[PDB]
């Protein structure tokens, strides 16, 4: 058993987007890839789901891929290589477009996606075990806990609160409108 | 500091 297409290829694209993060400084990463900042880049269409390849910390990028490996790769493997890339590029759209509107473009991370995951693969376990899918009660309380500090903002980093909130409601919606 | 997601 292993992560298949999705999975793997969005894992390599956080770790060279971070490799050259880290060669090139954080803020020339951003100028290409964040959220448009200026209506000269609003054509350039890459931008609206790019700013999810982005970390800036080692542990920043650890949390979201371990979860993503987990989620991303439950999803994958129960419903398939399609059903990911769409929950990814709603959620990476749609948590992108409530943080800017929030706070502006300057963020970017994996967990608008990763919290979308979480609300899917639990909601759709509940109201559809035929699915094959479901949150393991271990994780439900640790996918919990995750939820809980992005709240109350207990990581002790400055925190992307649209992104959390608009990725969580998607996975929601998603999960309910596929269990129908 | 930017927000991290």
């Amino acid at each position: 058993e292993r992560a298949g297409p999705v999975t793997w290829v969005m894992m390599i694209a956080c770790v060279v987007v971070f490799i050259a993060m880290q060669i090139l400084g954080d803020q020339e990463v951003m100028l290409w890839l964040a959220w448009p900042f200026d209506p000269t880049l609003k054509f350039e269409f890459w931008r609206y789901f790019t700013h999810a390849l982005m970390h800036f910390s080692l542990m920043h990028i650890l949390f979201n891929l371990l979860w993503w490996w987990y989620l991303g790769g439950a999803v994958e493997k129960r419903l398939g290589s399609g059903k990911l890339i769409v929950i990814t590029l709603i959620s990476a759209l749609l948590s992108g477009y409530v943080q800017q509107k929030f706070s502006g473009p300057w963020f970017g991370g994996l967990s608008g996606v990763v919290y979308a995951l979480m609300g899917y693969v639990w909601l759709r376990g509940e109201r559809d075990p035929q699915s094959g899918i479901y949150l393991q009660r271990g994780l439900i309380i640790f996918a919990l806990i995750w939820i809980v500090a992005g709240w109350f903002d207990l990581f002790g980093m400055s925190m992307a609160n649209g992104a959390h909130i608009a990725g969580l409601a998607v996975g929601l919606a998603m999960a309910f409108v596929d269990s129908l | 500091r930017v927000r991290h997601a």
